[PDB]
DNA sequence: ATCAATATCCACCTGCAGATTCTACCAAAAGTGTATTTGGAAACTGCTCCATCAAAAGGCATGTTCAGCTGAATTCAGCTGAACATGCCTTTTGATGGAGCAGTTTCCAAATACACTTTTGGTAGAATCTGCAGGTGGATATTGATG
DNA sequence: CATCAATATCCACCTGCAGATTCTACCAAAAGTGTATTTGGAAACTGCTCCATCAAAAGGCATGTTCAGCTGAATTCAGCTGAACATGCCTTTTGATGGAGCAGTTTCCAAATACACTTTTGGTAGAATCTGCAGGTGGATATTGAT
């Protein structure tokens, strides 16, 4: 009748995250909750970094989400720079900062 | 009096160009014989996939640049401006390679 | 065979070499670097190659499992994963 | 022979001065020198530019026929010693190209037809031990006595080879012309040939040609799309429209019979007949470009008359059809076969006939229908696109109150309270025969049959079509032989010189044929 | 044939999560690569994590009180606080629904 | 009992010493302050995860199995406890 | 007045404390202080006595190699003073600021 | 009272095979465990892993062959890849 | 009656192992050899690191081995201390290494 | 160059918490013989894509010169190093009510395991759409240089 | 310190292009529900180990003070080696093109479970003996600062 997504008001396939958890090995069981509450985790995050793209697109002038606006939306954010603080972005390049003593005068 | 700017101007104006790009620097047929080089070096005859070739290139000039910043905040802590061996090796054994 | 163009193009074994002046002044200025040494280059050049040591022998160790002598992105974005410099775009 | 100098130094100058292409080709080839001592080894015929340029200048091309294979012979030798993806390929390639572009003016301003070397495509040959198979081509073949062939299966060389076009020497001037470019038959003029040139020098003109498509017999089915196809390109007065004639030539009684696998299970009950007599016909429509008959389209169908055992009463069947893409214009070409097919259409319905079948079946690559040498820029219809437009044919003719309604054998077999394969039409050559037979043998491994036909038919549904009209010679005995007989006098349909060709002679064959 | 090949991706829920947030703008194929690298990539730390911790306390089942548990220790404050709150508020209406 | 402001407890002659199982010769006045705030900053960091190993566990008091999986998590593997 | 070089004591103590691995900072402090930092985080917790240990020992590994991290930049700047813009660059260069 | 597993009769024959005349402290057989826990923990992570990525569901020899040359280097990690391979192939042997 | 340890002929138990591995449900099928490697791997690693620590108390004077042992054992060892890089010894403290520009 | 005050390495003796050597258990392992299942050994193959060659140009290697970058020498305010008086904050021993940790029983909601109808997503081909890289014509500080 | 002026660069903009977007239809792969089975952790009770608290004699660094020698910081000046530029040149990228490998397909035999018996044995309760460096004592020996 209803998927589980559609149930639990989420985007992203709960069966499939189930079906995930159950080949990957990481338990002999797995609860029914477990991947609604991973489904809304992953959900989060992906909403907060595609705003925060957008974002840096619409500062840039850009209406297209670039791997440029994807570096500038994760790095800008201290928070979400300590959590990918050990991940390089693909084409992202580094955000534009000059050492105070190499400014001239 | 030809015009030339000092040093100093036009460097930050490049440094500044370079950051806010994104584009490959590293040149991709050098790369791809040293790479090939390396692989041959541990098995001969290996094969290699464009795909391959572009990670490869990001991972290196990723780490690469982040290298670079560590040894520029090295040289700035020693009242320098100018990024000299003995900061990249400080910066290498402190970071725990070496 | 005909054609009437080649070129040695002596640089096969010093490809190390092959990485230009200004591509490795193009990566000191993206890290923020002012003035480079003269003696960076070849150190850098080195620290590369370390570099390549480190990552491309487990992308060839992993290639060989899988009954193949072909690497795969797949297997260096594993590789890039498994030393903390996880890699994104190429899954 | 200054004439043929003067003639010849702007062409060839032309092909000097494209620089470097023309570098490599000033000297003669040294083996020792680069480094290529296996040239001699595959090139019989070591010369150069500088060797033309000393035989021009000594008079050594009485004609320059001559020359012209001459440069070819450089040109397929340059292509032959070198691979496609060298540099010496890519230039001779070019130099070609410039040679083409320019001699066309130059050779016929002496009064010849082009100076263009024409080869015909390689001719598929055929199988004799097996009498059913023939011989696949890019492969490795038997011959013996270059009459006898064989297949893997059934010298050891591979059948890679281009067909030199024929010529024809003019019986006034002597000049060595084209059978193609002004289409000379000899049964045509006995006499002999003579040139244009020497026909407008003495004010004479070319004999009128009786082995033409108007002269053809008559029949009421062609009148009947003759000039249907006249009236609707007088209304449409499209000033590169023609003039289109349409004949029957071929009409004749055959009889189709029961497959062994259905002969067995229903005919030996005493339910279904041994064999449907029907009426087949062929018809071609031939149109008038530059004063000369061409042929564009074509058809074969099975005709079912009254006589015949149901279900197959007052059926047509389209067994094959066929099209080529010279028509003028470009634009009515698909009307004017709208006209063709609606007026076939119209005359079957008005002799009695109730149902007609049309199979979308488009060929396949490398296979030619009726007309043998497709061209190469004809773009071969998808089964989309062919449904689409056999669909717009519907529209059309319905829109004309000729045919009631139109459905898809699947909706005509569920409105047909069809229980059984029985009361299926049963057509010569028809894919549903044959898949009947293969579901057959499948049970016979293994209300079956009629399940696996309703799934077959549910499965190609979009495929056949079913018309509904009312509601409340042995060479061309078949389309296997016009496609061989084209394939041994290689009648191709490539180009619009060579679809003249095959034209004239297919109408001079059949005239020929007509009497006895 | 059956020579289809077939690979799994999250192209078509980012596409229709974007136009939930942000309905005019785009995503090019190097971003798409990138965002389905990296929402493996924290699938695979968060889920490993859970495993980890459900191993260690002898627990053979995966329940969403250990995943919560998961993200508060590597996902960041704000980040894991809301992260936690929206999946209790989901699974809450999943239960009731 | 709430007790507070026992961050002087990190004693400076300690700190002396740590620096001189580091190598060191000579610290300057502001070090003492700086190692103490790096120190508790590593204690936010650990203790945080420590305490949320206990929370899940069902427990009340706080494990050195615990210490160590947050540690050895957090980059930090110690060994002698398991 | 018998009185050493400013120098020589630090250097026996460097000896000293290199050759030895007991424990060097006071238990009772930091235990409290860890008591502190429990309390602030999440109210009536308990510690073993082993946990303690463990977090004393991890903390003067910690601290032992940052100072390592410090001596050597100290001596890269051509100082045998050590600064606290030493340890803010060792815990940059580090990344775990 | 809930069984507690460790590695002390192993290490300690190990020992008297290697030397025979030293003694351990109850610290060090602690750390020796607790090595050779986290090391066969990361070993089998890292070829469930590489299992995972080839589909493979199975561990077998080669993966765990592979996880050793990985984190093991040099020296050491041929020594237990030749050590390995001998014992497999005894063990296959019998 | 022969027990596969003693077929082995390793110190380290093949079967602990192999339950070790399927409780941690690392895959859903374990190979029969693939305890028998890992015993070999660890009891391997297990002999070098003790006899290194064995060698350092010999250095030492001392006949009982000690964790300051351990630590003098795995960081005089350049692979080995690359092994053990984020991993710290209780009660084993640091080498002496102290740089020659401090020395007066 | 010699010499007196200190810390270092070391030989040697002794009480003791801890490392090592006996005796018996038993249940969690550890080992072994069928029935079963299945990831995988192995060969032929359609389909990707990986190695290789030619031209355009977007760049790369070389010689010149110089005021700033770096490096060497000198001096100083101070502060942290060394020494010492006072002592007090932590150690260890020993004991203790009890909050809290963990051993054992039961079983019901949750998860497992198919069967099945339901729906659902990745791909192949169609054709319209669109965000974005260059470049030509302004044009905007800006910094080196002139004054 | 105010401005003649060449130049890298941002926006005002635009027109052309590969890619992102829109649509219809196909079909194999998930997926929710139903039915039957299994289970494991929450409640319920309870034995017990070690967490937290208390108390006192005692000491060795904790705390504070005092004297001063080096030492980073500041300053100045000099050798110089990289930066910016002009020049000659040259290596690269993409397009196109042969076959080398990579999975898809089909057979099926060696190999890993489930579980029923059958058997070795590792902490570990319990107690008596060997063992090696913690701690203290004493005098040989480098170390060092300035006599």
């Amino acid at each position: 009748a209803k998927t589980r997504s559609s149930r639990a008001g989420l985007q992203f396939p709960v069966g499939r995250v189930h079906r995930l958890l159950r080949k990957g090995n990481y338990s002999e069981r797995v609860g029914a909750g477990a991947p609604v509450y991973l489904a809304a985790v992953l959900e989060y995050l992906t909403a907060e970094i595609l705003e925060l793209a957008g974002n840096a697109a619409r500062d840039n002038k850009k209406t297209r989400i670039i791997p440029r606006h994807l570096q500038l939306a994760i790095r800008n954010d201290e928070e979400l720079n300590k959590l990918l603080g050990r991940v390089t972005i693909a084409q992202g390049g580094v955000l534009p900062n000059i050492q105070a003593v190499l400014l001239p005068k | 009096k030809p015009h030339r700017y000092r040093p100093g101007t036009v460097a930050l104006r490049e440094i500044r160009r370079y950051q806010k790009s994104t584009e490959l620097l590293i040149r991709k047929l050098p790369f791809q014989r040293l790479v090939r080089e390396i692989a041959q070096d541990f098995k001969t005859d290996l094969r290699f996939q464009s795909s391959a070739v572009m990670a490869l290139q990001e991972a290196c000039e990723a780490y690469l640049v982040g290298l670079f910043e560590d040894t520029n905040l090295c040289a700035i802590h020693a009242k320098r401006v100018t990024i000299m061996p003995k900061d990249i090796q400080l910066a290498r054994r402190i970071r725990g390679e070496r | 065979g005909k054609g009437g163009a080649k070129r040695h193009r002596k640089v096969l074994r010093d490809n190390i070499q092959g990485i230009t002046k200004p591509a490795i002044r193009r990566l000191a200025r993206r890290g923020g670097v002012k003035r480079i040494s003269g003696l960076i280059y070849e150190e850098t050049r080195g620290v590369l190659k370390v570099f390549l040591e480190n990552v491309i022998r487990d992308a060839v160790t992993y290639t060989e499992h899988a009954k193949r002598k072909t690497v795969t992105a797949m297997d260096v974005v594993y590789a890039l994963k498994r030393q903390g410099r996880t890699l994104y775009g190429f899954g | 022979p200054e004439e043929l100098r003067q003639a010849l130094m702007p062409t060839l100058e032309a092909l000097y001065r494209q620089d470097p292409e023309s570098l490599p080709f000033r000297q003669p080839v040294d083996p020792q020198l680069l480094g290529i001592p296996d040239y001699f080894d595959i090139v019989k015929s070591p010369m150069d530019l500088s060797t033309i340029k000393r035989k021009l200048d000594t008079g050594q091309y009485q004609e320059p026929w001559q020359y012209v294979d001459d440069i070819w012979l450089m040109f397929n030798n340059a292509w032959l010693y070198n691979r496609k993806t060298s540099r010496v390929y890519k230039y001779c390639s070019k130099l070609s190209e410039v040679f083409e572009q320019e001699i066309d003016p130059v050779m016929q301003s002496l009064g010849y037809c082009c100076g263009r070397k024409l080869e015909f495509s390689p001719q598929t040959l055929c199988c004799y031990g097996k009498q059913l198979c023939t011989i696949p081509r890019d492969a490795t073949y038997y011959s013996y006595q270059n009459r006898y062939h064989f297949c893997e299966k059934c010298s050891k060389r591979k059948n890679d080879t281009l067909d030199p076009e024929l010529f024809v020497e003019c019986t006034e001037c002597g000049r060595k012309m084209h059978q193609i470019c002004v289409l000379h038959h000899e049964i045509i003029w006995p006499a002999g040939f003579v040139c244009d040139g020497c026909l407008k020098k003495s004010a004479r003109t070319r004999k009128e040609n009786k082995f033409s498509a108007k002269r053809l017999p008559s029949t009421r089915l062609g009148t009947f799309l003759e000039n249907r196809v006249n009236d609707f390109l007088r209304r449409q007065n499209h000033p590169e429209s023609g003039e289109v004639t349409v004949r029957v030539v071929h009409a004749s009684d055959k009889t189709v019979e029961v497959k062994p696998g259905m002969k067995a299970r229903f005919v030996d009950s005493g339910e279904m007949a041994e064999s449907f007599p029907y009426r087949t016909k062929a018809l071609f429509a031939f149109e008038e470009i530059d004063g000369v008959d061409l042929c564009f389209f074509g058809m074969h169908v099975q005709e079912y008359g009254s006589d015949c055992p149901p279900p197959n009463q007052r059926r047509v069947y389209i067994s094959y059809l066929d099209s080529v893409h010279f028509f003028r214009p470009k634009c009515l070409r698909t009307a004017v076969y709208h006209e063709i097919l609606i007026g076939y259409l119209e005359y079957v319905k008005k002799l009695g006939y109730t149902t007609g079948h049309i199979w979308a079946c488009p060929p396949s690559e490398g296979d030619d229908y009726i007309f043998h040498c497709h061209p190469p820029d004809q773009k071969i219809p998808k089964p989309k696109r062919l449904q689409e437009w056999y669909k717009k044919m519907l529209d059309k003719a319905v829109s004309e109150r000729i045919v009631h309604d139109y459905k898809d054998i699947f909706k005509q077999a569920t409105e047909d309270r069809l229980t059984s394969a029985k009361e299926l039409p049963y057509f010569e050559g028809d894919f549903w025969p044959n898949v009947l037979e293969e579901s057959i043998k499948e049970l016979e491994q293994e209300n079956d049959l009629s399940q696996k036909l309703y799934a077959t038919m549910e499965k190609h549904k979009e495929v056949f079509f079913v018309i509904r009209l009312i509601a409340g010679c042995d060479l061309m005995d078949g389309r296997d032989a016009f496609l061989t007989l084209a394939r041994d006098k290689h009648l191709e349909f490539s180009s619009l010189r060579r679809a003249q060709w095959s034209t004239m002679c297919m109408l001079v064959e059949l005239h020929t044929q007509s009497q006895d | 044939k059956r020579k289809r090949s077939r690979k799994e991706s999250y192209s078509i829920y980012v596409y229709k999560v974007l136009k939930q947030v942000h309905p005019d703008t785009g995503i090019s194929s190097k971003a798409m690569g990138i965002m389905n690298s990296f929402v493996n990539d924290i699938f695979e730390r968060i889920a490993g994590e859970a495993s980890r911790l459900a191993h260690y306390n002898k627990r053979s089942t995966i329940t969403s009180r250990e995943i919560q548990t998961a993200v508060r220790l590597l996902l960041p404050g704000e980040l894991a606080k809301h992260a936690v709150s929206e999946g209790t508020k989901a699974v809450t209406k999943y239960t009731s629904a």
